[PDB]
């Protein structure tokens, strides 16, 4: 910002799946969470598994 | 790798193999085949129990000048080694060990803590190392050491064995290796399969 | 607060007239190895919003291991509540369980 | 029945007392599975020390 300050507007979430090659495509370069594919299992950028 | 984290073929026929149990887990050779899974959960820390430390010592090691043994003056000891131990909650403690030479074929070993704020510097010898005329350890190579408490944790007494040591003029003195069977907690980060079918987690 | 003991406070950040937690909602007391013993569940109530009834429910912290896991990191959370919504599509799974979305 | 081949030239286990956690104290560990009356299988671990 214009007073030598910084702000945070949120964080990017990376949702690793317990099952790759099990996602389903519903259009453009985009998948949807389905059965036999895993729960969202959210997470931050650099923590561990990601 | 399906919903329940089970290794399975493209249709839904779960993979099978020898189950593994223990700590560290070992492949039960004759066990009945059972499904192989990949638990994403974390394994709890196991406190150090069997720490071992080899050392290469010298026959011509001079006697320390200052005979009052201490931990401040470097002249108080001939050799200094260090190992790491783990509490019951994954906290790491540092165990120092000092070797001094009074006369030939005889050495005095003193342990010391460096993480407990209430650990007073001792002078009592932890044990004695007795050596052959050729430089082979005789006895006194089994010790039990208990640490202190660190922020609400109970100590874990470990067996320290200076097995297969030697003092046969390796120039100076140096530790060959240090190890134990204790580890911190940690989460699953990667898995693989070796060329012998033993599935491996990291 | 001390060795093997934590205090748990709560706050509804959506209530316009909420109050900062003066006391502890509960207290977690841990086994020496790092196993949770007490303060497993606690009754928690929230405030009414837009003329709608408030929610009184249970909040549980079971199966929590404080064992020097690096730094602090929440492992999992779960509820059973959901916003009202409409149908989009159905399907038939591999065991005949016709389930909607 | 358990038919097993034993190596003649294998050495005596290092640790003289019989340990159950580490293999230094036993030569060969095998496992068979027997069945009880109710049907719950029991794993019989056999330990061989020369």
């Amino acid at each position: 910002y214009s007073n030598e300050q910084e702000q945070v507007l949120g964080q990017i979430v990376l949702a690793n799946f317990a099952n790759n090659e099990g996602l389903a495509s519903q259009g453009d370069n985009v998948w949807a969470a389905t059965q036999a594919s895993g729960v969202a299992l959210l997470g931050t950028a650099g923590s561990g598994n990601f | 790798l399906d919903e329940n984290r089970n290794l399975v073929n493209m249709q839904g026929m779960q993979l099978t193999g020898y189950p593994a149990t223990g700590t560290p887990p070992t492949i039960q050779q004759g066990a009945n085949p059972a499904p192989i899974t990949i638990p994403n959960t974390l394994m709890a820390a196991k406190s150090t129990t069997t720490a071992s430390m080899q050392i290469n010592l010298n026959s011509t090691d001079p006697v320390p000048s200052k005979t009052p043994f201490s931990v401040s003056d470097a002249d108080s000891y001939n050799k200094k080694g260090t190992v790491t131990v783990y509490d019951s909650q994954g906290n790491a403690h540092d165990m120092n060990v000092y070797f001094v030479k009074t006369k030939d074929n005889e050495w005095a070993v003193y342990t010391h803590d460096s993480s407990d704020p209430a650990a007073t510097a001792p002078t009592t010898a932890s044990t004695t190392l007795k050596f052959n005329e050729n430089g082979i350890l005789e006895s006194g190579g089994t010790v039990n050491i208990t640490t202190g408490t660190i922020n609400g944790a109970t100590a874990a007494t470990f067996s320290l064995s200076f097995l297969n040591s030697m003092q046969q003029n390796t120039g100076a003195n140096n530790i060959v290796a240090t190890n134990q069977n204790g580890y911190k907690p940690g989460d699953l980060v990667s898995y693989q399969i070796n060329n012998d079918g033993t599935v491996v987690g990291n």
